[PDB]
Order: C-alpha cells, then structure tokens, then sequence
C-alpha cells in the first residue's frame, strides 16, 4: 500500500526548477510564500511515506483484533454466511 | 497537493511571463519606494500650529502616512496582478517535470544503478544554469610550466610563475550557459559593484563635510544643537520655539569674549 | 561570517569582506585552497558511510561543490537583478545627494 | 582560442623578464646587471633635468 503511494509522490511536478531567482521577483509575494510550503510539504510527505522501518509496528496494530476474532467459541472459520445457512437448518427443522 | 502544486507553479510561470511580456525590472515592483508618491503636497508644519516638542511627531506622522500609503499601493499592484495571472493560469500549459524519485515497482526492489542516477539528477541540478568558465590548472600543466620554468633555474620562484598563469585564465574567465560560451556576455561583479558603492558613498560623504563646513565656518555657534535635539526646539510660529538653547546661541555667536 | 568561517577560520575578520567582498577569481583561489582537503574530507567520508548509497551521494555531492565552476554567481545568472540590486544604494545614496544640492 | 595568442606570450615573457644569468652553464646567484636600455633611461632624464 505504499508503493501505491509512493508512485503519486513519483508523479509530482519539480518544484525545484522555479527556485531561480527570476521566479523569485517576479511572483506575488504571498504565491511565492505558498509555493515554498509547498515544497515543504512534499518533503514532509515523501519522508515518510519511504519510512518503511515503520511498516512493521503498523501490523501489530492489525494482529491483535484479528487473532481474538480467530479465538471464537463456534470456530476459527466460522462467519455469517455459514453461520446463517445452518440457522435455516436449526428453524427450518423441527424444534 | 499535487494539483495545489501545479497550480502554484503555473501561477509563477503566469507570473514570469506576464512580467517578462511587460519587459519591467525584477526589483521595481517590490520596492516600495517605487510606489511612493513624491509630488504628494507635502503639509507644511508652520501651519499646524505646533507647540516646542510637536514638531518631530508632526514630521513622524506625514512620513508613516505617506510610507503606507506607497506600501498599500505596491498591495494594489499585487492584489491586480495576481488576478491578472490567475486568469492566464487558468489557461496555461502544464508540462512540468516530475520530481526524479528511484523507481519502484509493486513486489521489486530497488536498484544501486537506478537510486544513483537519481542522484545524478540532483546533483545535476546543483550546477547553475550560467556559470563563469572558472578554470583550475591542472597539474599535467601547471608541471610542464614549471619545470619549464625549472629547466631555466627559476625552481626557487617555481611557485609564482604558474599562480601569474592560473590567474590570467581566471581574470578573463568567460561565462558559459549550456557548456555553450554565450560571447558578448559582459557581468558586473559583486566586488566590483561594492567599489561603485564605497565611492559614490564618499563622495557624498564629503559633501556632508563640505555643507556643515561653510555653517560652522560663518556660524560655528551651531555646534552646540545636538543635531537629534534640533527639531525637538521647533514650533510653527517662530515665537513659539523652545528656548533651550535659544539664549546660550546668542551668546556663544557674540564670540570668545 | 557563516559562509567565510570554513575557510578564513573563524577570526574571519568580515568587516574586511563585508566593505570589499573577493572577486570572482579570489572565491576561486580560495576553493583551490581547501580542495585537498575537501577531497580527503570526501573520501573520509565515503569510507564511513552507513551504505553504498550514501558513499555515492557523499562523492557526487562533492564532485559537484569543489568544482570552482559551479559556485552560482549572481552577476553572472541574473544580470538584471544584480545591476538592480546596486542601483538600490545608488538611489539611497542620490537621495541624500539631492538633499545636499537643495541646501 | 580566439584570444589564444595573448595567453602564451605573457607566460613567455614573465619567464623572460626574470630571466637570470648563468656562467659555466651554472646559475652565478646575486648577480643584478643594469641593461642598456635602463641606463639609456638614466641619461634621458638626467639630460631633461640639466636641460631644464
């Protein structure tokens, strides 16, 4: 899921060649302020989405509630459309 | 944000090209002192009615008045601007190039041969677009000059006589754009322009030497108003003017005796 | 100071170069002065780099910043801005000329 | 290449202005010779201030 995220910070447009000082002088001085926080924040969010170090404590965050749902008192596998077919044996038998 | 982005840099070509069609300078519209209107009437204080100490906060508020009004009227130029560019942004091109990031596929890796040819592009990019051609002296050169220079005997003053070869390549040193050199390229340094400064600085400084030179020549008396407590003795009327020093000048003007 | 303390040291003595800054051809002959130890710096450093990446981009970022050719001049990229940037105490200076023509 | 001319001769000629003299092939050291030229320079102007 990264990589998906990844390839459109790869598609962003190279803010680093209106550096120059004739783009500089000749912007209004509140556009060149948002063109420089803008650039700024690619930085922000290109550090971290190639922080992959962090990737693997965001799977403990999946792991524990996932695991007490395979804890179940019917089944591991179990779920609702099983669960549900075999209510229509258990009513739809007598008693 | 990527479109907040292209956006953004559309709007700073907009703003590029719609002031290089102008043809005007880069520093003029920023300047405020551009915008500042110097046939303004100018409110003559001796009729304002001004008491001994009014006089500096007379003059303090005609140039704050008058220095705002020249920066909201460099807003007026911007905020006219700016729609004047936001028009054409909307009409704009919006073929940039994309921020050069190592390429990765969905289960890959990443190649050592595809991380540093990104890094090439960023480096590619710390080279300036026009550059002075300055040139070091290589040592297969700089070595067959001075030993050239040693084959003569000249091997104790070996030092200088390549540094007198390094410096008039680098004297002369032409500028170059795209590896291209663009011929009739004249620049004015930044060392060069600092000498212009520290003359013109001079020469306007003797001036001042020059104008308080004839007032202390004819009227040495007026050495003895501080020149920041000068227009605190002001008032409009000239009765009305602090006599603080008003008596200690006639005075000192009457001579040593 | 910053930008002179990394070679003059640091008793850089900026009011010599803050009244008469170096020419183009003296911030050449001040990096040809700390270029070997530059390269050695460089080569330091690559040596101790955490990954082949970062050796690569401690020596390509150097190959670029000891090449005196490179130092961005602003007279040079933008002509019309430096001339510009000296007519601003030009006309700080003409102001106080014409107030002493006027007195 | 267009001004390649001018850049030779001044290296030529530095050479050539500090040019020493040697004997056996040997450089004699702390030998100052006044040329011809100089001391045709110091006729001409002690001739213009005895004729002035």
């Amino acid at each position: 899921l990264s990589n998906e995220r990844y390839q459109l910070l790869s598609q962003w447009p190279d803010f680093t060649t209106m550096y120059g000082k004739d783009f500089y002088y000749r912007a209004h001085p509140e556009d060149l302020k948002k063109f420089y926080d803008a650039a700024d924040e690619y930085y922000k969010l290109y550090e971290t989405v190639t922080e992959f170090d962090s990737l693997s404590a965001l799977a403990s965050q999946v792991v524990p509630n996932y695991a007490a749902r395979r804890r179940s008192t019917v089944h591991p596998a179990i779920g609702s459309t099983v669960a549900d077919g075999a209510f229509t044996n258990f009513l739809l038998s007598k008693q | 944000k990527k479109q907040a982005t292209e956006n953004l840099m559309k709007l700073l070509q907009a703003y590029k090209d719609i002031g290089d069609a102008k043809s005007e300078p880069l520093l003029k519209n920023h300047n405020p002192r551009t915008f500042e209107d110097r046939d303004y009437p100018v409110p003559d204080f001796r009729t304002q009615n001004l008491k001994a100490g009014d006089v500096p906060k007379f003059f303090d508020t005609v140039i704050s008045t008058r220095a705002s009004a020249a920066i909201a009227s460099k807003d007026k130029f911007w905020a006219g601007r700016k729609t004047e560019a936001e028009a054409a942004s909307a009409k704009a091109s919006a073929a940039f190039p994309r921020v050069a990031v190592p390429e990765w596929k969905k289960g890959k890796t990443v190649s050592i041969e595809n991380l540093n040819t990104v890094t090439d592009k960023y480096a590619a990019a710390l080279v300036p677009k026009r550059k002075l051609a300055l040139p070091v002296l290589p040592e297969g050169v700089k070595k067959a000059v001075e030993d050239f220079a040693a084959s003569v005997g000249q091997a104790k003053n070996a030092s200088e006589v390549s540094e007198l070869l390094a410096k008039s390549l680098a004297e002369k040193a032409v500028v170059t754009e795209g590896g291209k050199v663009v011929e009739g390229f004249s620049y004015v340094s930044k060392a060069v322009a600092a000498k212009v400064i520290a003359t013109r600085r001079a020469e306007v400084h003797e001036r001042l030497l020059k104008l308080w030179a004839k007032r202390l020549l004819v009227s040495p008396e007026l050495a003895i108003v501080p020149l920041n407590e000068f227009d605190a003795q002001l008032a409009s009327k000239f009765e009305g003017i602090s006599p603080k020093y008003q008596e200690l000048l006639s005075a000192v003007a009457q001579g040593n005796k | 100071k910053e930008e002179l303390k990394v070679i003059y040291g640091d008793n850089v003595d900026v009011k010599h170069f803050q009244a008469s800054p170096r020419t183009p051809v003296q911030q050449l002959f001040d990096s040809l002065k700390n270029a070997a130890a530059n390269k050695e710096r460089a080569a330091k450093e690559a040596a101790a780099a955490a990954s082949p990446y970062l050796a690569y981009a401690v020596t390509k970022k150097q190959e670029v910043q000891a090449d005196p050719s490179n130092i961005p001049f602003d007279e040079v990229l933008y002509p019309q801005l430096s001339e510009e940037l000296l007519e601003l105490e030009l006309s700080d200076i003409r102001e106080d000329e014409i107030a002493l023509e006027k007195a």
